């Protein structure tokens, strides 16, 4: 048993280290203008 | 019959209990046996009334941070036993050192409980806190334990812990404990609830088999456990002194250090301010010492040789305020194997003040002399024995008008190219490193030096002394 | 008392004769200090001569 | 202020960008799921960063700029159940609530939100950006980061503006978002602001109160901040009086270097005491003149503590009124004057000499 | 004593708040201690601290009822008025948007001479909604909010020119409208 959260908190830290990457997909030029 | 002991032996009782005894030989045999029983904690064997009397005697010896007490159950259930308030803690500059946030002025208690190891158990305390309150949001639970807006909370922490001192700066650890971490409690309602809870934790560490004491955790009543060890010194001669006058102490110090020994050791025991004490209790305490306690080495600003004044080594001579307010000067046979309070390596000695050298007000390690109109800074050592100070003023720094063909040798550090201020190395009696401030027309073999390239010790002093204010 | 001392000194003038009292050196000095205090001046060289 | 029931607030630095995932259709009692969704935003430009298609679980999505009504102000906001409602980085009080618990997401704890049901999901950002000042450049738009984030990722020196008409709250919000997004970068960028800043120092005081409001429930982070103008000029003067190998050396380095001395000399560097002195309030407090705010400082396994007044017993106040007093026969005025005259004659000095006795608190 | 242990759901109830100017950050975490006061006696009062609770019940109230603000001792309420007050140091008249005054002990009768017609300077400009109380007397009302949280309208009399966006008094709330209707005292 390890009731505490620090393991998952470290997981969050890793995820936040990844978090910036998604923005490129979020905002880069897009294949088509549907309109 | 219940095991019982006389009032007077409370001396031993407290001694052993509170300061983390190691030796057991020199306590009188029967009281020692009784104490052993008590440490075995078989409460049933001992009279309660004895205990209540002892506690009232402790109320007489009015230790400050005692938790108010009303029942013997303090010995038989988890309870707080000392009381504290959150100090300012209001600084941002350095790291939090995992000193988690507390609301300013939060009241605090220390438990009677110590554990070898966190994280194995605290789920139990979590369940208890779940009892204490039903609805909860966003508890700041952590490794150490419950936190919620500070407020209600608890944590394991080491014994001697300061509250709300602004740092935990690095220092070596001396001591060892089976159960290093006492629990501490935050939020008064928790302690209030525990007045009713009247409980002891389950102890599966011992299979819950009704064991008085447990492999991983242990109650102690008011155990502070400060370091201690027996005096063993080969006493040669002694004297006792009663006074409050500091200048008087310095006069005694001078009188003594007209003796030949280069240096004197001096100590102050730490606990002296804690409460009232029986003089007999002080007498017992004298034969033990605390390795953490503050100690100093001090010497005169040695000038020159009296050829007769030599060979004293056999005498080792030391002083301490064995009493809060009184002192017990001692001569002993010079010895190696005797042991003393721990001091960090390379610690500077102290130089006793000279009766014509004036410590700068609000400073250390620096002084001025009038007869030659000179300012002086110790390279390393720390002033001692001053009673009065002179504040710095720039007018003191009279620059010299001397004829231009000046010359100098050794390191020059320019202080101000404009005000023609400089610093140069010197050694008093070819033995004490120091630096000399100077101002005016002066010259060297070029070789300019940068303020960057110097000891922080002198540097901070200079930084204040410039007084850009 | 840091008044009464001065007050007494000056009251002696009611004897009106120009005889000059002895300086009880110690107390006179402390008295001068008290004068300085009670005049609250920035230590502007208060002196025996001005007192006279 | 009253905080009405039925709201939850989420703080998260991620909320600097809209969390399109997290929202779910609210339903009233009786499972009356409300696929109508209205959102409010600080400004219509903010609408330009939301995709309707992210919400197949929804079927009806609309948004407006928030507006602070007057006629309908209430401690108890207007009720509605026809639509789920959301607010996102709101600046100003809200007057409408949908069916069920309404949720709102922001980076900034306003006073309005204090006594309210809140969740933070905070974490330590280890890295802090480095502030900079200069009398090579690249611009950054002050109004919006979103069209520039990659550049802030891909450079470490920047300068930032404002339009003169900007509302103060907008300034605060923009700055907060700016720093928050910086705190994930790996290289702490240099940055500067093109502003007179006199009030901006008080805006930093606002930031401090905000961090404290956070700390009321927060991460106890190793946050980075300072008083600027006074502290800055003092530190600059100090370094100039000392060797200046780098005019742009980080301020914290000097503190770090001075750390080496603290324990071995068991005493306080003067720099740290002039700090917490130039500070307006966390200080000797020019706001109030509070010199008694001495620091108590402590170290591992101490039986003792250190202060501006020197050694003290652990967990004790400054000094005991009863004492081994500075018995006044020593430091007698008379003796003091005697010695002072001796000194003066030895020096041949006219004026400017002053002296004082030493004193002790408990330890001596 | 017996009656104290029950209560009548019809009874009068109010909440009152300070004119919360500013933030003392330390003034926090009190919520658990709810505070109550009532004249349990016809003429004697019970002050109570209680554990904070949800399920306890209180006299029924219409939705959206406005609590009151405790008087600021530096103002005066206006004679025979609610909803409005005056402050001398700045020579300013004030009317609440929606909130209700409490704690005044004395009022000043309004008189028109209180209304400083500041001749001011040829250039003046103002922004937001503006309502011409009188074209001729150069009287105007302007939206304002103290402490980002205290909606109110500011009367003024003077040059105080504005953006073109002049708004009709017809549009305003009945509460303030009636208040102004009296305070004008066209009598």
């Amino acid at each position: 048993e390890d009731v505490d959260y620090e393991k998952e908190s470290k997981r969050r830290k890793l995820e936040d280290e990844d978090f910036l990457k998604l923005k490129a997909l979020e905002f880069s030029k897009d294949i088509v203008n549907e309109k | 019959n219940l095991l019982t002991l006389e009032r007077d032996h409370f001396k031993y009782l407290f001694l052993t209990s509170y300061f983390d005894l190691k030796d057991n030989e020199h306590v009188p045999s029967e009281p020692m046996a009784f104490i052993r029983n008590y440490l075995n904690c078989t409460f049933d064997l001992l009279d309660d009334a004895v205990l209540m009397n002892y506690f009232n005697y402790l109320q007489s010896m009015q230790l400050k941070h005692l938790v108010g007490s009303t029942s013997t159950n303090i010995f038989k259930f988890v309870k707080p036993q000392f009381r504290f308030v959150c100090d300012r803690t209001t600084v941002d500059i350095l790291e939090f050192d995992t000193r988690m946030y507390i609301k300013p002025g939060t009241p605090v208690y220390a438990t009677n409980l110590f554990t070898s190891n966190p994280r194995k158990m605290m789920a139990f305390l979590y369940a208890e806190f779940g009892k204490v309150f039903k609805n909860k949001i966003f508890v700041n639970i952590n490794n150490y334990g419950c936190v919620l807006a500070g407020s209600a909370g608890f944590l394991f922490d080491d014994a001697y812990v300061d509250w709300n001192g602004v740092r935990m700066c690095a220092a070596p650890r001396l001591d060892n404990n089976m159960h290093p971490f006492r629990l501490y409690l935050l939020g008064e309602d928790m302690a209030k609830h525990f007045v009713d809870n009247n409980i002891l934790p389950p102890h599966p560490s011992n299979a819950k088999t009704r064991k008085i004491n447990n492999s991983m955790f242990m109650l102690k009543n008011f155990y502070k456990g400060l370091p201690l060890f027996k005096s063993k010194y080969t006493v040669v001669n002694s004297t006792k002194i009663v006074t409050r006058k500091p200048n008087d102490i310095f006069n005694e110090i001078d009188k003594e250090l007209n003796g030949n020994c280069p240096f004197i050791k001096f100590i102050q025991r730490d606990y002296i301010f804690d409460a009232q004490f029986p003089p007999d209790l002080l007498d017992l305490l004298n034969e033990y010492m605390t390795k953490s306690s503050i100690m100093k080495i001090i010497t005169k600003f040695v000038i020159e040789e009296n050829p007769a004044m030599s060979g004293e080594m056999s005498r080792e001579i030391i002083l301490d305020r064995y009493s809060v307010d009184n002192y017990r000067k001692l001569y002993i046979k010079m010895e190696i194997t005797n042991q003393f309070p721990v001091m960090y390596d390379h610690e500077s000695s102290y130089i006793f003040v000279s009766k014509d050298f004036l410590q700068l007000k609000g400073t250390m390690n620096a002084f001025y002399a009038p007869k030659q109109r000179i300012l002086s800074i110790l390279a390393v050592n720390r002033l001692f024995g001053a009673t009065e100070t002179i504040d710095f003023h720039p007018n003191l720094l009279v620059y010299r008008q001397s004829s231009p063909p000046v010359r100098l040798t050794g390191d020059v550090y320019v202080v101000d190219k404009n005000e023609k201020v400089f610093l140069v190395k010197h050694v008093f009696s070819n033995t004490v490193p120091a630096y000399l401030l100077i101002r005016g027309d002066y010259e060297s073999s070029s070789d300019l030096k940068s303020l960057r390239d110097l000891n922080p010790w002198v540097q901070n002093t200079l930084l204040k002394l410039l007084i850009p204010d | 008392e840091k008044y009464h001392s001065l007050f007494k000194l000056l009251e002696t003038t009611f004897d009106d004769y120009t005889c000059r009292p002895q300086m009880t050196q110690v107390q006179t000095d402390t008295l001068l200090d008290a004068v300085r205090s009670l005049l609250e001046m920035p230590s502007t060289t208060i002196d025996l001569t001005t007192v006279d | 202020m009253e905080c009405p029931f039925q709201i939850q607030v989420c703080i998260s630095d991620r909320f600097f960008a809209f969390p399109h995932n997290l929202v779910e259709p609210q339903s009233d009692v009786g499972n009356k799921l409300i696929e109508n969704l209205i959102v409010y935003v600080p400004t219509d430009d903010d609408r330009l960063y939301i995709d309707k298609k992210q919400f197949p679980k929804f079927n009806s999505v609309l948004v407006y700029r928030h507006e602070h009504d007057v006629n309908i102000d209430s401690r108890s906001p207007k009720k509605t159940a026809s639509a789920t409602i959301v607010y996102w980085n709101p600046l100003v009080p809200i007057t409408e609530i949908g069916a069920g618990e309404t949720r709102v997401f922001s980076v900034l704890l306003t006073n309005n939100l204090f006594y309210c049901n809140t969740m933070i999901v905070h974490h330590e950002n280890p890295k802090c950006p480095i502030e900079f000042t200069y009398p090579n450049l690249r611009p950054i738009a002050c109004e919006i980061p979103l069209s520039h984030f990659k550049e802030l990722v891909e450079s470490n020196d920047f300068l930032l503006c404002f339009n003169l008409e900007t509302s103060t709250m907008v300034k605060i919000l923009s700055l907060k978002r700016i720093f928050c997004i910086f705190q994930y970068r790996k290289q702490p960028a240099r940055y500067v602001i093109n502003l007179p800043h006199e009030e901006i120092d008080n805006l930093y005081n606002k930031l401090n109160w905000e961090r404290t409001r956070r700390l009321m429930k927060g991460d106890v982070p190793s946050n980075c901040a300072t008083v600027n103008r006074s502290s800055l000029k003092y530190i600059k003067q100090a370094q100039s009086l000392l060797g200046i190998p780098d005019y742009s050396q980080t301020v914290v380095d000097f503190v770090k270097m001075f750390q080496k001395i603290i324990f071995p000399y068991q005493l306080v560097p003067n720099v740290i005491i002039k700090l917490n002195n130039f500070d307006q309030m966390v200080s000797s407090a020019p706001n109030k003149a509070e010199p008694y705010k001495k620091i108590r400082l402590f170290c591992k396994n101490d039986s003792i503590a250190i202060s501006s007044s020197g050694i003290v017993p652990i967990n004790m106040p400054d000094f005991s009124p009863p004492n081994t007093f500075d018995y006044s026969d020593y430091a007698n005025r008379t003796n003091i004057n005697f010695v002072t005259q001796r000194v003066l004659t030895d020096g041949g000095f006219s004026s400017g000499i002053t002296v004082t006795p030493v004193k002790y608190n408990y330890y001596l």
